[PDB]
């Protein structure tokens, strides 16, 4: 009972991930931003924990995720990313690339593209990171495709906010001139609905830092 | 090593040394192990042996007591009350004794561990069972002795016996023993570890003493 | 075109698999478990075999029992039901491997129904059709029943009917509380409950727990049965 | 479909995916055989682009073992990996018996392989014919085809592909027992010429004999009268 | 198991007029070291079943266990009371388990005797099994007692005696055995079988435990102890 | 809409329809968190003879971990004992007691796995699971059958979904001693189905499960001590 | 019934599911091969997504298999990154078996029999992808070969894959000759491309060219192909 | 739309596919089994399609007190026959007793279930009749649907019904009369289903009687003390 | 799905499969006491006759006709052989053709799984051959049914021949007799030496015996 459910239409189409590029379009928004000395990556019922919902997560002491699309699809997804990074550091001794870790998982997510009996994920990851080779800001789409960019939006709305960040984005900018940006592509999408994580290890501004920037 | 269960009116005593090895790798070591708040165990053999049948078996115990509990409500010394107070749920001591029996049995190759597993519960009311080496249960009604201690002391405690011991004398009795014990053999020594189980509640002595005549 | 398969719910959020099984069930043999004053008792109208005037009297036995103290009915496919009631057994010898203790009644419900369950889940399998009681009677427990469900569900009662008429039984049994009567004396109101809801001899079959089984399986004797019938 | 029937029969009898594999050897180039007394020779039609495309890259007829060639026609990939397994079983052979295979023991093993892929679960028959050449046990040669459907025959003379009607009425009403090297090699140019236009690049053609299995120099084929 | 480290001692079993006597010393030896002596030696198979071992304790039990099962699902899948199985079934099946194990070199360190009644003309007590809660004469056809050996070897006769026995009650037994014993003569000659095993065998006790197989069912007589 | 695969809108029906066949029961189950404490309140109903006592929702997973779930009863207890095996295997590799939240998220990973593949059919179950963390606070981890888990002040499984939080968020903020505490988290949980429902219950009609830090064992209160906080709030 | 029956003939003797992968492949973006006196020359064209990309660093057309091979892709990249892997583990496996350098040819054979793979056993799609395979061995010489979704694959002296590659192959046709220099086989390369998007002045930020020579990979950095634009 | 896979229920709660094996009983020719508190007889009519054909063989042997008759489709019935056979070979070399037909019947309607249940198998299309003295005469009917039944008189095939109506009248008569009578009423009731000294198949087993096929010249006799 | 029944309770694959055996060409089957004969007819002048064989020997004393998809019958053929000489190795002496027929029968339903093909053979059968019971001559069908046949026919123009053979054929006749049976049963149906192929197997000999051109001619003299 192994058959591929995604399968090529006449036209030339593999229209399940078609459709999830629906999906993860009708998500919420997520954006990452890489500056000179730092890559951020951000996103957007009253008795909800704000701290059990974070969609912004840690992979590696140098390598952050953000996700926009299904939740427990990206929370497996991150498990194997977590592993795979781990066994690498376990293998080789060091921190792993951004770029390995990112090649492995566009992999992984192109298997279930192919894999007889499951469909495609329906999200699209970004991945931030600093290592060796400098900054890395990496957006994964639900084909498998990754992308390698200086700044990318992802989830709803995403044209006219990458409109927005293209004419307000320069490549010398500042963590705190990013951050702003950031903030301002937010707010024009959309402090206590907001989530940051800035790349020196990765890590997570608390409400408190974001109502200040 | 001296492991020493023996049965008095209400209750059961178990008892126990604390050398572990011609050089003393260890000193303080706590033989008898907790598998549930109604029932303990005395290890003697290989430690390791020992450490791992002993936290396999508190791993089905908790399985066991999880399958147990029924749907709806219904109606320096250490002491502490059984949550069930009942026995609504607990498991048997035969039940946790026979698969550890099993369990030696089935790997008893290579596995060189005896046990004594003592305990009450409301169907047997106080109960004590001995497993031996290549995995063989029995039922000691009246007492169980195990280690290489133990051989210098079965005429004392032969003789020493009575069917309805109160608890000083019982007490008295096993402390006694195990004195006895550690003063005849090179492999017993340290300070003693006694466990008191009774209907309702246990209790956890700590004793120093030596021997002199 | 949403129950053409048990892996796939409708948008009415049920499986119609399910239903169609307990239509399956509903519509076949009658059968019935009673808890009385010290003893279980359990019934079986094989009626809908009637025509067949050829089978040897008394061998289609619904009734079997596990570990001899443990009575287990159905309701369904005879098939599908021995191969319940053989798993039954498998796990009751299995935990007396283990344990060396029998097992309880509620456990064995449980396990018994997670495997009836697990056959709802996967698209490649077909789902159990039979409706299972399972009973025993204890001398300071009393009387412990429970129905399973084609549909992994198992719930405890103090008296079950299921099969065809199952509605006709059920209102008739629900009159007298047998909780203070003997169970000896059930037998003729069981009786009853059959002519209302010849062939009444062959087409039955009978099985009791109580003091006079010294708590264990047993089918009635004809001696008992036919000054009650 | 890991294991599933892709092959079944149809409510008048026939296997239809069988049919479709022989659909598929009727789209492929033609390919034509012709026996000698202690020789063989073998020609099939090339189709190259001109001035772009690598003309040796393209290989219909392919060397198998010291003593076996081939010459198929249908799907070019499904011929490679075929041709592979053949080349496998060759000297699998050679290793288990301590001889060469001969040219019948090794098309009854093709034939097996393509009728085990017509009836085993979750595979697609094969769509390729193939016309093996070679010499037997008590040193003879001889030419056996293999369809797609598992079946094979001897044959004095062969052909294959796309109009292989044509080619094989006009092998029929020229071919004639122990004829010489010169005159097999034109009775095979001006058969498979009645189909593919008449042109040098067009074609290759190799003949088969005891030492080596010649290829024929671009030269040699032009000037054919 | 790799060898016996606590070890039962020799069973002794006959035929008599009213069925099979069996009887068994309570002791199980640890070694050289008489570390146990109130042990339950044989063991009840079914109502006209019993069995008995000699060698490693952990081993018989095991066997007890798998028999125990093997009578469960027997009782399951019962209808009437010639669908139970007779002492030749169960002895079949020791028989089986042992070979199987010889054949990988893993053997049970035992020598079982399996012993009862091999026929259910004489009592309908299989009517209606109960588990948890005169005498008849039997002919001695329709009775049965077992040997397995460690090695799979098995056999039936009249008389057997497993372990230390082997070379004192049997050379009494193949002096003082008739046919169509009563149970008084039965229970002195096998009392004088053990009064001989425990003056001349260390690992054996005076404490017996004797098991009659009768017409009415299997029958536990409450141990006692060899007088002088 | 059969598979478990996207739509060309980009939705999974699946996990709708399931969510419509757990609301379909008409069972109703309310979690509130207290300071040291967090009290689940269920319904104790089926999805004359019938024995009553034994209907429930609630579950123990382990002594300190507890649950209730909502939904078909046959997946209700499957999950329930996948619950209490990924607890003992997690007890059993690492020699400590899995926490709510962790258990909650392997749970989940165990739903997301049905989620995607074809094959699988999903569980046609939400529940919460409660319990004590290592800093002596209480957890109240939500999930349902879309394999997303969250963390709540207070929630509810049942019919009266996105109307059952505006009565808890007037509760909570009424409300904004260990026995005080106890004893003011059960009373609103209590208050808060008795609203909800829109009608007097009876006590011998609800389950109500406590976790707290003076007694860290999961445990049901009497029917006694219901009826007196029924009494109370009347 | 779900199923849908991927690995299966037509009526007509064909796979579907191959040809709609050979006409996604030509809904892709152009991609150019050739060969000269020295070296191999690869180029390609970029779907501008945004200027807000990475292009610095950013080769998603032609990728290194090994220092003696090296490919250009056309179709979807995520079915073409697992196949560059598949070459990438089969040139190091032929190293680690022979001591020695593989041949191309026999690395496409490989590749192209997964491929078939594929195609015939199962039940999962094929790769919808075709790769120009370049390369130098001291057997052959300078190789070029082109792939299909279908296994199989032919060699060239230079020809195109993509969108509108009949415009490519007739401008191939009627520029390239046996004895070409690099130079010349660059200034080519850059005509087809600008041709093929119908365009004389091709855009140099949406073009990516690299080539193999006798061996030493370049891959032409953003700048260097202003170079040769001008000329 | 409810036919197409066996796993499917149906709307009333039917399996059509295990229904149209139950169907594929209805082809196979005739076959009549009868007993006394002795003795029980086994007749069955053989299919010859031709008259250069042989009769096709209908009784088959699978113990030394056992034996069938089978209905429908012939692949069938020799694979259940030999899964009974050596079922019963084995019981007799891992214990030294015969096997109870009980067991036997239960493992064979075991084997039956065991492929109605997964998709890639089908039901067998195949009715058994197990005739046997294990310590009484027996009979038992065997179904496609898992389910097996005892009989005191049994017939099934093609035109079985008159053959039923023949034993529904004298059922009463069979449990005291003699070998003798019970194999005249037998064979009456097979010549009632539509017999020479080919087409008809006839076997009896019992008390100190294992199982027989009846001599040529002996059913010679026996057929024209039917007529 | 090949697993499936149809209302009526017959396999649907079965049934088509019943209707491959039909073409091909025709082949007739005579036993008698002395012996057995299976005659056969093969269907331009490139193809070499000898090649194609339409009789095989699935042991020395075992022949066959065969009909229907001729790629599963040498799968067929081939087992039989490997079957048979297994049993050869394992008991010292020759099968039974009752058993060998069963084990051919055995294999041709395997695709439904009972207890790997994946569908009918489409083969129909026509095994002659001497053993210890004397001469004999079974047919077996995609079906899975076994026949045994004192004379019968396969391939296209079977009714024509079971028709002739139900006239003509008598039990006590020679082998002579026998074989100018076949041969007319062949005229009829459809004679040089090229249309027809012979073999025999007899109970003097029990050896496989493919006739020559000398021996068909010779029987062809001896008919009318």
């Amino acid at each position: 009972y192994s058959f591929s459910l995604t399968t090529f239409s006449p036209t030339g189409k593999l229209v399940q991930i078609e459709y999830a590029l629906n999906r993860v379009s009708s998500s919420s928004p997520a954006l990452g931003i890489r500056a000179k000395n730092g890559v951020i990556i951000a996103t957007e019922n009253e008795l909800i924990e704000e701290n059990s919902i974070f969609k912004i997560q840690q992979i590696s002491e140098h390598i952050g995720i953000v996700y926009a699309g299904m939740p427990g699809d990206f929370r497996v997804l991150l498990k194997r990313a977590r592993k795979e990074a781990i066994r690498y550091s376990l293998q080789y001794g060091s921190e792993i690339l951004v770029k390995e870790l990112v090649k492995i998982i566009a992999s992984i997510v192109q298997e279930f593209t192919q894999t007889g009996g499951v469909r495609p994920f329906g999200l699209s990851l970004l991945i931030c990171g600093v290592d060796v080779y400098g900054y890395h800001l990496y957006q994964i789409d639900p084909s498998g495709c990754y992308f390698n960019w200086m700044a990318t939006c992802v989830g709803k709305d995403y044209q006219n906010n990458m409109s927005f960040l293209e004419k307000r984005y320069n490549k010398d900018i500042e963590i705190e001139d990013a951050i702003h940006t950031a903030i301002l592509t937010l707010k024009e999408s959309y402090e206590k609905n907001i989530e940051i994580g800035v790349a020196k290890p990765f890590k997570i501004l608390t409400q408190n830092e974001i109502k200040d920037y | 090593t001296t492991i020493i269960g023996i049965i008095y009116d209400n209750g059961v005593m178990l008892a126990c040394d604390s050398r572990t090895s011609t050089f003393i790798s260890n000193k303080c070591s706590r033989k008898i192990n907790r598998i549930n708040e109604n029932l303990y165990v005395c290890r003697s053999g290989a430690s390791a042996h020992s450490q791992k049948i002993i936290e396999i078996i508190k791993h089905y115990c908790v399985s066991m007591k999880n399958e147990n509990r029924k749907k709806g409500r219904f109606h320096t010394k250490n002491k502490y009350f059984y949550e069930d107070k009942f026995n609504d749920y607990n498991p048997l001591v035969e039940n946790v004794a026979h698969i550890t029996k099993k369990i030696i049995y089935t790997n008893n190759n290579f596995l060189s561990c005896a046990l004594i597993f003592g305990g009450y519960d409301k169907i047997k009311k106080q109960q004590l069972y001995a497993v031996n080496l290549n995995g063989s249960i029995i039922e000691k009604h009246d007492f169980a002795v195990s280690g290489s201690g133990s051989i210098y002391i079965q005429s004392y405690l032969q003789d020493k016996y009575k069917k309805f011991m109160t608890k000083k004398e019982c007490f008295n009795l096993i402390l006694n023993c195990v004195k006895y014990a550690m003063h005849n053999d090179n492999s017993s020594g340290g300070l003693i570890r006694i466990v008191n189980i009774t209907k309702s509640f246990v209790e956890e002595f700590t004793v120093v003493n030596t021997q002199m005549n | 075109g949403y129950d053409l398969s048990v892996s796939t719910f409708s948008p009415d959020g049920r499986l119609y698999q399910v239903e169609y099984i307990y239509k399956s069930i509903n519509n076949n043999n009658t059968a019935l478990c009673l808890e009385c004053k010290d003893g279980i008792i359990c019934c079986c109208i094989n009626s809908n075999m009637d025509k067949n005037k050829m089978i040897k009297k008394n061998s289609y036995n619904r009734i079997y029992h596990v570990n001899n103290n443990i009575i287990i009915t159905y309701s369904g496919f005879d098939g599908d039901a021995r191969n319940i009631i053989d798993r039954a057994r498998s796990e009751a010898n299995t935990y007396y491997y283990n344990f060396h203790t029998n097992i309880p009644l509620h456990i064995l419900v449980n396990r018994i129904s997670l495997y009836i369950h697990a056959y709802t889940l996967y698209w490649h399998m077909r789902p159990f059709a039979a409706s299972i009681i399972i009973s025993s009677f204890n001398e300071k427990d009393k009387g412990d029943i429970y129905c399973i469900e084609p549909n992994g569900a198992c719930y405890k009662y103090s008296g079950i009917v299921i099969g065809k008429n199952k509605e006709m039984f059920k209102t008739e049994i629900e009159k007298k509380d047998y909780k203070d009567i003997n169970v000896r004396d059930a037998i003729e109101d069981i009786y009853k409950f059959i002519l209302t809801s010849n062939n009444l001899q062959n087409l039955v079959n009978f099985s009791w727990i109580c003091k006079e089984s010294s708590y264990e399986f047993q089918n009635i004797h004809e001696e008992i049965l036919t000054p009650a019938l | 479909s890991y294991d599933r029937a892709i092959t079944v029969f149809s409510p008048d009898g026939h296997l239809l995916q069988v049919e479709h594999a022989l659909e598929a050897v009727k789209k492929g180039g033609c390919a034509v055989a012709i026996k000698s007394s202690n020789f063989a020779v073998l020609a099939v039609e090339k189709k190259n682009i001109p001035k772009l495309q690598n003309p040796k890259t393209t290989e219909k007829l392919i060397k198998l073992d010291e003593h076996n060639c081939l010459a198929f026609a249908g799907l070019n990939a499904d011929a490679r990996v075929l041709v592979n397994k053949t080349r496998l079983e060759c000297q699998r052979y050679y290793l288990n018996m301590d001889e060469p295979a001969p040219v019948d023991y090794i098309a009854k093993y093709v034939a097996k392989v393509q009728q085990k892929f017509t009836h085993r679960g979750g595979v697609r028959p094969f769509g390729i014919a193939t016309l093996i050449a070679g010499f037997k046990n008590n040193k003879e040669i001889c030419i056996y085809q293999t369809e797609p459907s598992g079946i094979y025959a001897a044959w004095k003379a062969q052909a294959i592909g796309k109009n292989a009607k044509i080619v094989q009425e006009f092998l029929e009403k020229n071919y004639q027992e122990n004829m010489e090297q010169k005159d097999c090699i034109f009775l095979a140019l001006k058969a498979i010429f009645e189909v593919v236009e008449l042109s040098s690049k067009n074609v290759e053609v190799a003949l088969l004999t005891e030492k080596d299995l010649t290829f024929i120099e671009e030269q040699e084929i032009n000037s054919m009268v | 198991t790799l060898g016996p480290v606590v070890t039962g001692t020799s069973v002794i079993a006959i035929k008599y007029k009213h069925g099979i006597m069996i009887a068994a010393d309570r002791k199980a030896s640890y070694g050289s070291y008489a570390k146990f002596q109130n042990v339950e030696r044989i063991f009840k198979i079914n109502n006209k079943t019993v069995m008995g071992f000699s060698g490693e304790l952990a081993d018989a039990q095991y066997l007890h266990e798998l028999l125990t099962r093997k009578n469960i699902n027997n009782l399951s899948e019962k209808k009437r009371k010639e669908d139970m199985y007779t002492p030749q079934h169960y002895h079949s099946y020791v028989s089986r388990v042992f070979y199987v194990r010889k054949n990988r070199i893993d053997p049970l360190f035992n020598n079982i005797i399996i012993a009862g009644i091999n026929s259910q003309k004489y009592d309908n007590n299989d009517d209606n099994v109960l588990l948890y809660t005169e005498y008849k004469e039997i002919h001695k056809d329709d009775l049965y007692i077992g040997f397995v050996d460690m090695h799979g070897t098995n056999f039936c006769d009249d008389y057997i005696t497993t372990g230390y026995a082997r070379y004192f009650a049997l050379t009494l037994l193949r002096d003082h055995y008739k046919d169509n014993m009563t149970e008084e003569e039965a229970r002195i000659l096998i009392n004088e079988c053990l009064r001989i095993l425990y003056f001349r065998d260390a690992t054996s006790s005076n404490f017996i435990q004797i098991v009659k197989v009768t017409s009415k069912g299997v029958e536990y007589e409450e141990p006692y102890i060899l007088p002088c | 809409r059969h598979l478990t695969i996207f739509s060309p809108d980009g939705n999974l029906y699946q996990i709708e329809y399931a969510i419509k066949a757990v609301k379909n029961t008409n069972i109703t189950s309310v979690g509130v968190k207290g300071e040291n404490c967090a009290v689940i309140i269920s319904q104790k109903k089926m999805a004359k003879l019938l024995d009553y006592n034994n209907i429930t929702n609630i579950y123990n997973i382990t002594d300190e971990i507890g649950c209730s779930m909502v939904g078909m009863p046959g997946d209700c207890l499957s999950m329930v004992y996948k619950a209490r095996s990924e607890a003992s295997e997690f007890l059993y590799s690492n020699g400590y007691n899995v926490n709510a939240e962790t258990l909650c998220r392997n749970i989940c990973d165990k739903i997301q796995v049905y989620t995607q593949h074809a094959y699988m059919r999903l569980h046609a179950c939400s529940g919460m699971i409660i319990g004590i963390d290592e800093n002596n606070k209480p957890e109240l981890f939500k999930f349902d059958p879309s394999g997303f888990c969250a963390g709540y002040r207070a929630c509810v499984i049942g019919n009266k979904e996105q109307e059952s939080i505006s009565v808890l968020e007037r509760l909570l903020e009424k409300r904004k001693t260990i026995d005080e505490d106890i004893r003011n988290t059960t009373i609103l949980a209590i208050e808060a189905l008795q609203t909800i429902l829109a009608f007097d219950l009876k006590a011998s009609e609800i389950e109500v499960a406590i976790v707290s830090t003076k007694n860290r064992n999961f445990t049901q209160i009497s029917e006694k001590e219901i009826d007196n906080y029924l009494t109370y709030i009347a | 019934r779900y199923d849908s029956r991927t690995t299966t003939f037509s009526p007509e003797g064909r796979l579907y599911q191959v040809e709609y992968a050979l006409e996604a492949i030509n809904n892709a973006s152009i991609t150019i091969g050739l060969i000269t006196k020295d070296g191999v020359i690869l180029g390609a064209d970029k779907v501008f997504i945004s200027k807000l990309i990475d292009k610095a660093n950013n080769y998603e057309k032609i990728y290194k298999i090994d220092k003696h091979i090296f490919c250009g892709v056309a179709g979807l990249n995520a079915d073409a990154n697992i196949l560059i892997n598949q070459s990438r583990l089969y040139a190091q496996r032929y190293l680690y078996n022979y001591n020695e350098v593989q041949p191309v040819s026999q690395l496409v054979v490989q590749i192209c029999d997964i491929k078939q793979s594929y195609t015939q056993y199962g039940g999962l799609r094929p790769y919808g992808v075709s790769f120009l395979i370049g390369g130098y061995d001291t057997k052959d010489g300078y190789q070029l070969y082109h792939t299909d979704p279908s296994g199989n694959y032919s060699g060239w002296f230079a020809t195109a894959i993509g969108t509108n590659n009949l415009t490519a192959s007739s401008v191939l046709k009627q520029e390239w000759k046996n004895d070409m220099t690099l130079e010349e086989g660059l200034l080519l390369a850059l005509k087809t491309l600008a041709k093929s998007t119908d365009t004389e002045i091709p855009k140099s930020e949406k073009i990516e060219l690299a080539y193999l020579t006798n061996v030493y990979q370049k891959y032409l950095t953003e700048k260097e192909i202003e170079e040769l634009i001008k000329l | 739309l409810y036919d197409t896979d066996n796993i499917i229920y149906s709307p009333e709660g039917r399996l059509y596919q295990v229904e149209y094996a139950s169907e594929a009983i209805k082809q196979g020719t005739c076959a009549v089994a009868i007993k006394s508190k002795d003795y029980v007889v086994v007749s069955g009519l053989k299919k010859c399609i031709s008259k250069l054909s042989f009769p096709q063989e209908k009784i088959f042997k699978i113990d030394d007190y056992i034996g069938i008759s089978m209905s429908g489709i012939t692949s069938d019935a020799k694979v259940l026959t030999k899964f009974m056979q050596n079922e019963c070979l084995s019981h007799k070399f891992l214990y030294n007793e015969n096997i109870n037909i009980e067991s036997l019947v239960r493992s064979v309607a075991d084997k039956y279930q065991k492929n109605t249940q997964k998709s890639s198998k089908r039901a067998f299309g195949v009715g058994l009749m197990i005739a046997a003295y294990h310590n009484e005469p027996c009979i038992f009917e065997t179904r496609p649907n898992g389910s097996y039944f005892e009989y005191d008189a049994l017939s099934f095939g093609a035109r079985s019904h008159a053959s039923k109506t023949y034993l529904e009248k004298n059922l009463h008569l069979f449990e005291e009369c003699s070998l003798e009578e019970l194999i005249l009423h037998c064979l009456k009731a097979l010549k009632c289903s539509l017999l020479t000294i080919s087409n008809t198949a006839l076997a009896v087993v019992g008390k100190n009687h294992p199982w027989q096929e009846i001599s040529s010249l002996q059913l010679e006799e026996y057929l024209s003390k039917v007529k | 799905g090949v697993n499936t029944f149809s209302p009526e309770g017959r396999l649907f694959q079965v049934e088509y499969a019943l209707g491959a055996i039909k073409l091909g060409s025709t082949a007739v089957g005579i036993c008698v006491n002395d012996g057995v004969i299976l005659a056969s007819e093969r269907r331009s002048t490139l193809i070499e006759k000898d090649s194609v064989e339409k009789l095989l020997s699935i042991d020395d004393h075992i022949g066959c006709a065969m009909s229907g998809l001729m790629a599963d019958a040498r799968t067929l053929i081939d087992y039989a052989r490997v079957e048979c000489n297994h049993y050869k190795f394992i008991y010292n002496e020759n099968i039974n053709i009752k058993s060998c027929v069963e084990l051919i029968s055995e294999l041709a339903l395997d695709f439904s799984n009972l207890s790997i093909m994946s569908r009918p053979f489409g083969v129909a059968l026509l095994i002659g051959g001497v053993d210890k019971n004397g001469p004999c001559l079974w047919y077996t069908e995609p079906s899975g049914t076994n026949t045994r046949f004192s004379a019968a026919s396969i391939g296209s123009a079977q009714e024509g021949a079971e028709l002739l053979l139900q006239e003509n054929y008598k039990k006590d006749m020679t082998f002579e007799q026998a074989e100018i049976l076949a041969l007319t049963v062949l005229r009829q149906v459809m004679l040089s030496t090229s249309n027809v192929e012979i073999c025999a197997i007899k109970k003097s000999d029990q050896t496989f015996y493919k006739y020559n051109t000398d021996d068909i001619s010779r029987i062809i003299d001896v008919l009318p």
